[PDB]
């Protein structure tokens, strides 16, 4: 019985990659493969905004003069959001913006620890002159998805979902390997897409620590 | 028209495509239909009615 | 208030109550038939396919 | 008419398969040797049964 | 522990009867001190009483002689 | 937007009267969330009175089945819009398009008897990306009649109930703007003379965005009105 | 954030032997079908036995034949013979000897023992003989092998259930922790032919999914 290893890892987008396992034991293949993805798609750790306070805004159903969008739509925004804070479990952001123009996510004012995979994403655009806008974005790790609805104070915070998954696409292949003289070796080939917050061999590695942990029991 | 269509890109021209199954990870042994169709919403919620 | 402790003694007094599930035209005497509940979290009356 | 097409599709043989011709000792190794992917459930084969 | 009751009923064979029977039985055994031949398994009185009815030591005759012999023992306790 | 329609989408969205169809050609001067203005070209101005004109959108409101109705812009700043064209989308449209749903990416297979007669199956993706999420603005009154051993209060403090259910109320008896109130809390507190106050319905969660209070001449006021 | 629910084998209540029914709750929402579906695959088709591979009649050298006071045919010798489970030592593969004259049923326990290599099941019966002038001897190959190899994959060819198991079927249903909505109870149904107990092929089987996982553990 030969065992897998990491032998490849194929960065070819920002987001997306593609990594290799091999050599595999015929019809460990898809063994693998499918516990893999259906552990990579359920339970990797992320991190995602919870809650907003904006400065003059008391409820998600109301609007500020000089944005281009209701407020509702502005939390949507922050709830399509990606960052990778590095040792904090719980970080607390924030965002002053003026004049005309969008508002990207590079205008936060980002920590040491702080890292925003994508700053051209728009989260709202400022058609003023003199407006002004300032968010207090909070964001914390967890796992899954936790709805507001069911997670657990002031008239001031706008909750918002979360779904803490880095990963959006995960696609497995088996196919035969390149070995000097043997048949029935597979290689697997995870092709997975994050949004960027999260490091493919990391993802494999912590897959595996739970699914041994898991088989732990027995 | 709607085979050349689909035929434009890369979707076979029959409509049904391989699917596999998302526990059990293997394929379903037949070519199964899978596409885009308009979900409406109607206001006969559950919540309403309990 | 609903405490943490009602839903236990709920699972006591539903252990082997049975409830009539009727449906609106109760044509014939089959349209009322009594099950054992099983709780379960939502809003939908879960009912056997067969029936 | 789900429990029905299940049964009709499971009960049923084609003149083909991934393996027909052979010959099986017992219920339990038909459905380990479909569940394997070793031979489709619409062969035809000669199981031993009681 | 209990699904289908067609046993208990071949035990006592009018499927009327036997709902009396063993109501008679489960309010002797929830409201009266009484309490159950068979080991309970955390069911509630109705499915007990069908239960020692499927275990073919209780029925309608029985409950009346036992309730009797019991109604003399009373009678006779008064002294 | 559907991706399959008829075209018969753009007429019923334009003509209905729940989106904001531009009068006259111009371009958009100032876009806001809440409002559009219009700086009409040269050919379009009349001589006298000409001006320009505003687009006051509507902004979240009940409707009559207790849905949301809210108009937002679909036209960017400093955007040539010509005449007849939709500004801004109503409840329920895309570009001037009747979207009444989401399109979503089914298949037509049995799974399981999860969608056994006529059942669907959704996958979680749908309810994690909103998709289907809708709002429902219900309005909820609480009137103030004098029947007979006097008239009725509006005060915040209620008997025989503790302060952590009055923590929502002003001093007004009135409960702030924005209270992120479920089912059983206190929305106006209102005293019947010897407590009949207006409580959220059980097992419905919201949040109050609007309060108007209505008071017969004859009373002065109350300091919340 | 790296904290998951730890199964636990809440009972291994078993019917008679070889037969056992594991079932451990409570696994993480979606884990029950992912270690259901994955030890199911490994005991399905990857588990060290050994099982007859191929046997050599004395007299028959075709399939479709028929050796006179047998009653039954060569099909169901083979059946039976593909039902003999057996358990060998280090050797990879010997051949046993199947010498049997005279009326009467012929059960595992008269072949050549060969010495190391043991019978699990005895009892079990390969042929009746009517005629006592009527003789049967075989020399059937025994391999150890990896999973199931049917004989159209390949002197008669004999099926080779190499796996000890003989069905294994999973099954995942709801199970509620005290505060959490919904989880998971994985049921596992397994029976072996003998050779091995069920308890033993489930830890076998996670060992060999353990073993395999270990070059990108985190430890």
């Amino acid at each position: 019985f030969l065992k897998p290893r990491l032998v490849d890892i194929e960065q070819v987008s920002s987001t997306h990659a593609k990594v290799t396992l091999e050599p595999l034991e015929r019809g460990f293949g898809h063994t693998l493969g499918n516990a893999l993805r259906r552990i990579l798609l359920s339970s990797m750790p992320g991190c995602a905004v919870t809650e907003v306070e904006i400065d003059g805004v008391l409820h998600e159903y109301s609007t500020k003069e000089g944005v281009q969008e209701d407020i509702l739509e502005i939390l949507l925004n922050l709830k399509g959001l990606a960052v990778r804070v590095q040792g904090k479990d719980e970080v607390i952001l924030t965002l002053n913006k003026s004049g005309i123009g969008p508002v990207t996510a590079a205008d936060i004012t980002h920590d040491g620890d702080v890292e925003i995979v994508k700053p051209q994403h728009v989260i709202c655009h400022l058609t003023d002159e003199n407006a002004s806008i300032s968010m207090r974005i909070k964001v914390q790790r967890g796992r899954g998805y936790v709805p507001a609805s069911t997670r657990i104070r002031p008239i001031g915070r706008l909750l918002v979902d979360a779904c803490y998954s880095p990963v959006e696409r995960i696609a497995y292949n088996v196919e035969a390997a390149r070995v000097e003289q043997r048949t029935d070796l597979d290689k697997l080939v995870i092709e997975m897409e994050t949004n960027g917050t999260i490091d493919p061999e990391e993802a494999i590695r912590r897959a595996a620590t739970i699914l041994a942990e898991q088989l732990e029991a027995f | 028209e709607i085979k050349e269509l689909l035929k434009l890109g890369d979707l076979p021209t029959s409509g049904q495509i391989r699917l596999y199954d998302g526990r059990t990870g293997e394929q379903f042994e037949r070519p199964v239909t899978v596409g885009y169709m308009y979900m409406l919403k109607l206001n006969h919620l559950v919540d309403d009615k309990m | 208030r609903e405490e943490a402790v009602v839903w236990d003694i709920l699972d006591e007094v539903i252990r082997e109550h049975p409830v009539l599930l009727n449906r609106a035209p109760t044509l014939h005497r089959l349209g009322i038939q009594a099950f054992e509940p099983v709780l379960i979290e939502g809003k939908a009356i879960q009912l056997h396919p067969l029936v | 008419q789900d429990v029905v097409l299940g049964l009709y599709y499971m009960t049923r043989d084609c003149v083909n398969a991934k393996g027909e011709g052979m010959v099986l000792t017992g219920p339990k190794e038909a459905e380990r040797l479909y569940r394997s992917g070793l031979a489709s459930l619409h062969a035809r084969v000669k199981v031993r049964i009681t | 522990a209990r699904v289908t009751v067609q046993d208990a009923v071949e035990k006592i064979g009018n499927r009327f009867d036997l709902v009396l029977v063993a109501a008679r039985r489960a309010r002797q055994m929830q409201v009266g001190g009484k309490d159950p031949l068979v080991p309970e398994e955390n069911d509630k009185t109705t499915v007990i009483a069908l239960r020692e009815i499927e275990e073919g030591l209780i029925n309608n005759q029985i409950l009346d002689v036992r309730e009797r012999q019991e109604q003399q023992e009373q009678e006779a306790a008064e002294l | 937007k559907p991706l399959v329609g008829t075209g018969m989408e753009r007429a019923v969205a334009v003509d209905s009267g729940v989106t904001a169809v531009a009068k006259r050609g111009g371009v958009v001067q100032y876009v806001d969330a809440s409002r559009i203005v219009i700086k009409v070209n040269e050919d379009e101005m009349y001589p006298g009175e000409a001006g320009i004109d505003i687009y006051n959108l509507t902004k979240y409101t009940r409707s009559n089945q207790n849905t949301c109705i809210n108009q937002m812009p679909c036209v960017s700043l400093g955007e040539p819009v010509e005449r007849g064209d939709v500004l801004a989308d109503g409840p329920s449209t895309d570009l001037g398009e009747l979207a009444l749903g989401q399109n979503m990416r089914v298949a037509f297979m049995p799974w399981n008897g999860y969608n056994f007669e006529d059942s669907i199956l959704v996958s979680e993706r749908v309810v994690q990306e909103d998709r289907f999420t809708t709002i429902h603005i219900q309005e909820l009154a609480c009137v103030s009649r004098d029947t007979k051993l006097g008239p009725e209060e509006i005060t915040a403090d209620i008997p025989n109930v503790g302060e952590a259910a009055l923590s929502k109320l002003d001093e007004s008896g009135i409960v702030y703007i924005g209270a992120e109130v479920t089912g059983g809390d206190i929305l106006v507190g209102k005293v019947t003379p010897k407590d009949s106050s207006l409580r959220v319905p059980n097992g419905v969660s919201g949040t109050v965005i609007d309060v108007q209070v209505f008071t017969r001449d004859g009373v002065e006021k109350d300091k919340r009105a």
